């Protein structure tokens, strides 16, 4: 059996990792694991028919420090409305959004949205949107694997309320929210440590009834070109 | 700014 093939099961859960910034500043993260996916929402609450796990992203204090922007923050946050949908189908994962606010969404490293060729997309209203392929993302993991390319990208990252911050520094975005799929976070790093040398090492898939995995480098990479050859492409 | 604020934004009407 391919233990790895429990990330594509019907009805399995992966775990999100939901970090979200304002102006630049780390001020909420939440683990996430939901049949329905996630929900961003500023709780101006709100519908509970609407679909996704809400993840309430925190008020802002009512500080005159940085009164100015976080008013603005503030703001962004009451026009979430419905908020942005991110859940998964199949080997994709999918967006939407569901109130006001304009929101750009790239794939990118974990510690910088904005890399410098704009978003990826804008997250669509009234239909949902395809924000990321795992098909893609396991075959330039192995590419990785074999000093070949760069490490796969998996971080989504969520410009909600506002342009796209191309050329300009993230950090002057009201609210950027960070999305990290935790299994993906994982294989990565375990392609990183099997390169080191050639004995086992565990990898935790972080999805329901996942266990930590302990293989060889050469059992890894066996693995995931049979799960590449499952998977669907074009 | 408030100004690049407020350019920047992109939130629609009801």
């Amino acid at each position: 059996e391919n233990p790895l093939k429990r990330l594509l099961v019907p009805g399995e859960e992966w775990e999100f990792e939901v970090t979200a910034f304002y102006r630049g500043r780390q001020v909420f993260q939440q683990t996430i694991s939901c049949p329905e996916g996630l929900r961003l929402v500023g709780s101006e609450v709100g519908d509970r028919t609407l679909p996704g796990w809400p993840v309430t992203l925190p008020d802002p204090g009512m500080s005159l420090t940085d009164r100015g922007v976080m008013s603005y923050v503030r703001h962004v946050l009451s026009c979430l409305g419905g908020g942005l949908a991110l859940w998964r189908a199949g080997q994709w994962l999918w967006a939407q959004r569901l109130g006001h606010c304009h929101t750009y969404w790239a794939v990118s490293e974990e510690l910088l949205p904005n890399s410098g060729h704009g978003p990826d997309g804008e997250v669509p209203k009234d239909k949902e949107g395809g924000v990321f392929d795992l098909g893609p993302f396991i075959v330039d993991l192995i590419t990785f694997t074999e000093g070949s390319g760069r490490s796969p990208r998996y971080a989504l990252w969520f410009c909600v309320g506002e342009s796209w911050p191309q050329d300009q520094p993230w950090t002057k975005r009201l609210v950027m929210v960070k999305v990290v799929p935790t299994c993906l976070r994982a294989l990565v790093e375990m392609a990183r440590v099997g390169g080191a040398s050639s004995l086992e090492n565990t990898v935790d898939l972080h999805i329901s009834n996942s266990h930590p995995l302990s293989l060889t480098s050469d059992q890894y990479k066996a693995y995931l070109q049979d799960l590449v050859e499952g998977m669907d492409f074009q | 700014s408030p100004a690049s604020l407020a350019s920047n934004l992109e939130i629609s009407q009801s």
